[PDB]
């Protein structure tokens, strides 16, 4: 397990942390993160309480957090702002699911980056996304 | 294919700015940021979408060469002069 | 004020409600909603606590909630599942901002819908989005 | 707002100040808090009808007074006493504008007149008194 | 008297409920309530993060919640909105303190009510408050 | 999981059951709870090191036992007594698999043997006892 | 003894802190702590939504938190992980009840410790528990 | 006493809405809410201050006749004879 | 065996009830319900142990008659007489 | 005026301290700090009222000498002697 | 312009399925859902992107007419037979 | 007593790890953790049950020699003579 590493890598604290473990990390190309999904989270009761179904925007945020982990471990210090998300929601995600976040970098600039992520539940692909990030660290 | 690339680039800017093609083709030589309703981010849009349309990868220090329709067209054709 | 109407229209309860008031409602074409943004929300302290900046995915969720208000008031009963989001994050949003959510419908199907939203802070446009929804109400 | 974070002796769950508009040092302060339905007290207090507990408006006037003090005098302030009138209710969607004028400031205590407004309609009007500590 | 009768009698639910028990209840004259305060409250971590001290605003809130339960036991079957509060905060109140809140009626009209409240930890007054509610 | 919601006498903040895998009625139950760093007790208990309080694993075994009871006998269960051993810690990312076998079920009480596993490593092992009420 | 000394002595912070005050402390023999419980807790609305009854798991947790503060006052300068618990739950505990938690040492070794704990509301035992901690 | 009843009533109103005693003095022939911005709580505060300084009883159906300054003067007269 | 049923029963009840077996030999005449600081589930525990380690069954009616160490040894004894 | 400074001071202190003015005329010899159930900010309140409605100023040194109704009338009196 | 529309439609399916164009053009007459790695949602993608490329709005009950490359092409050309 | 020391120690271990008394009886010549899956808490429970039934003292540096069954038998012997 490498969650305590994620707690410093990802600055996002509770209740907006959507990474639990880094399965694999290929520097400057690819990252694979894990998110355990439980019914004991606030958005499940906050989003349509009569039926627990994770909002897709939070899967996009998990994809973005994996992307930022990949950036910070494999680019000196800057910040990364999400510029765009082009997402495709294939299938719903439910409590008890292990959500596998897969980021592959396409392009890297001094001032910009483009990544392509897929989130999987076993063999299922449930979201595809093209994300783009900018830098704005002033000092 | 300067005509194909040139009017498809006119169309790329008309898409990214969601503007009329006649509009921007009238604006060959006026700058992006001041008047063409565009920032660094729409510039990233042009960069990626043209890079994938016309089968290139532009060494994107050429960022310095994108200020208008004119800069974009000349930069792109210099890129396929690289080609 | 028409927030108590939104509380029944939007099923989303706390802490995932991103609509406060419906400024305007043109049935089957257009909706304009308001979200007051304060620093007293959990994601501001949860997302990058050293600097309060609203995550963009939550602006997309506010756009989706406005879209669902438009659907439920101006289409008999079904459910609406978010199918895709193609978003463009223009400028950051900070506490103290009034966030104006503007949905315009493009296409409506028995089984699908496409909307185009912009979120504004005064004269500023901060996010543009094309959203697409499906229906899956079984019974 | 980043300055408001350090300047206020309160963090996330009990912060009722979003921004300071004007700062007439040693004279007055005006602040804005957005009131959104995404806050906890709208569920606890009254579910069937989301109304802001006016006591939190009192707390907000108090916090704005603390901000006015920290910027007027280069250090602990405890709200000693309050005398409030609730004129109008406050709902979600409202922009609360809290205005603090000071009436008496001594070495050991201070007295302020507060007024909360939605637009140009006075919703609450208070007079607050704070004691100072090291 | 039972904390489960306070469920429906008092609509204030989990995150903003500041009453645990009813010690006495003399109808139309006086009520006294117990709010037991603990360090496991959200406002403590929100208010002055280092040293835990519950804010007087919530002590006034608990006094008002005692006033409403006093109101509801005879005038029942009408929202009782808090109209005014003249409050003096005497002494800080810390986790582990039992806050006893004594509400006394001074006036009841068709659409208005006036109350005197005292909040103590022991028999030590830490808050006094003249409250007024409209209907 | 929608069935797990009604079947468990607990809602959001204190729900420790994500899904039931097998239901041998009147014999045994096996459940899964995902353990994620996005839960509150990982901050309260120990910040410098996120570890699941084993007491919540006990509560989870308890809730799974309640599920086993509600589906085996067509009605209030209060956990009367516990005897637990914590073998291994549980961290974020782990899939807790909680297995409840029943040893004695009478009209007025019941006794279960629980075991929590991450993969095939026993992390906690408990014996629980519940009393029944109307 | 002060709830602000319990800040650094006991790392457990806001949402999972179940101790308010230290009544007595006889070092290396016995400690007794006060956890004041109120209806304004998240587990009450989480546990059995209609009737508020605090779960015994958290009473055991508060007993363990008393054991750790007992441990830290002489053996200081090493995490004290809870290894085992043999617990009997006698009587329910409701909002407004002061839970007093008496922890007694039975054994202390280099890397292990054994404790007897009793939780009462008044002098009425509602929970007994033999606890064991490793290091 | 006329002088006393009068100046103490105008004192109470100049306390509650805080306009200079003469300025409220004159405008008695208007409505407390239509032209004097007086609330339920302003009226209640005046009535309570009256019951306090005047050690006088008040049944608040009288409040329907609480619409102008001279009106409350008349009702206050009636109650100070009420015993 | 009578003293070996004493062995089994007394052993397991001394394991459970947390007292000295010498004073148990003295307190055979001790009442579970009031004198031995017991639970009803404490009787469930001892009864499950006899069930398992004597290898024969007992219905739940037995539960009413669990009262005293003499009396509970007598109830388990009458069972093993049938059981 | 001496009895009119009594008017002002006694009036405002009876407004604040919540007691009967008859017993105040009896309790001129009452001590604020221990006998009148006061606050130090209660002295701040009465002192702000004298400041505002007598139209002349007082520094904060005065605060130490606020002790009793005789003594506080004397302190405000020595001020208005200078103030 | 059956050739322009036909190979641009081949390209639309190659984009929405992110597949090779040769791949799908080899698959003129095999069904979408079973083999072409597509559900209702990718069908919505084809519908919208073709509706905007070839300047039409298809009365989208024609949903019933989209099962493969063949159904899509024939449906589209029947739409501009509407044109 | 040899029989007694022996069967009570194997009873304690057959309680803590619950294998049939003979099956643990035989495997004494191995390690409690390398071949017997015994934890810090299993060893501590055996030691506590020994201090309880045996009313015996134990210093737990002895625990380093707690690795096999016969080992704890020898240390238990040494302590039952320790007085
Ligand atoms: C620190 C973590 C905060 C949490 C989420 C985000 O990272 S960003 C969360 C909110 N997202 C945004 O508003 C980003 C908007 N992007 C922009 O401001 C511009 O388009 C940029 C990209 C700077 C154009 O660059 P050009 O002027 O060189
Ligand atoms: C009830 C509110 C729940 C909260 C958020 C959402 O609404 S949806 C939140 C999560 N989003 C999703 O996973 C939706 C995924 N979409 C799909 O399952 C398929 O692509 C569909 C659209 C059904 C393809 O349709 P085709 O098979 O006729
Ligand atoms: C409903 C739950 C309440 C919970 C917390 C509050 O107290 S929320 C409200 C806090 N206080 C208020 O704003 C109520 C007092 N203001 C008013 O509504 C007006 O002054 C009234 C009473 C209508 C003047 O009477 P008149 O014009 O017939
Ligand atoms: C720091 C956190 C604040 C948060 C919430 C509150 O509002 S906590 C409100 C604190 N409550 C208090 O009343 C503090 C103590 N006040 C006093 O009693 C006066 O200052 C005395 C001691 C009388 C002075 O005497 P005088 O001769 O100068
Ligand atoms: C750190 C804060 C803790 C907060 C709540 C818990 O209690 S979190 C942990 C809950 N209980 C546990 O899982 C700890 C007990 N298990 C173990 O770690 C092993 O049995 C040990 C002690 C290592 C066996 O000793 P031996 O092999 O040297
Ligand atoms: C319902 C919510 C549950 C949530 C958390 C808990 O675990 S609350 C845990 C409740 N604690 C209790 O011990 C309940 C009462 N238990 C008892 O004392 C026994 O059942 C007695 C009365 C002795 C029976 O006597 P026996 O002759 O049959």
């Amino acid at each position: 397990v490498n969650f305590e590493e994620v707690r410093e890598l990802v600055p996002q604290k509770y209740p907006f942390l959507f990474i639990d473990k880094v399965i694999e990390l290929q520097k400057e190309s690819r990252i694979v993160c894990l998110k355990n999904i439980s019914g004991n989270e606030p958005f499940f009761a906050g989003h349509f309480p009569d039926f627990a179904i994770m909002p897709g925007v939070l899967i996009v945020e998990a994809l973005a957090q994996a992307s930022i982990i990949l950036f910070k471990k494999s680019f000196k210090d800057k910040v990364f702002l999400l510029a765009s998300a082009n997402v495709r929601f294939s299938k719903p995600v439910f409590p008890g699911d292990q959500l596998i976040l897969e980021i592959d970098i396409e392009k890297v600039i001094s001032s910009a980056a483009i990544v392509k992520g897929v989130a999987k539940v076993g063999d299922k692909v449930v979201t595809k996304a093209t994300l783009s990030f900018g830098v704005a660290n002033k000092d | 294919p300067v005509e194909n690339l040139e009017k498809e680039i006119t169309a790329i800017v008309a898409e990214v700015t969601e503007l009329d093609e006649n509009e921007i083709w009238e604006k060959r030589d006026a700058d992006f940021f001041k008047d063409l309703e565009i920032d660094s981010l729409l510039a990233l849009e042009i960069l990626a979408l043209i890079e994938k349309k016309f089968k290139v990868q532009i060494p994107e220090e050429k960022l310095v060469d994108i200020t208008s329709l004119n800069a974009t067209i000349e930069m792109t054709r210099s890129t396929l002069e690289g080609k």
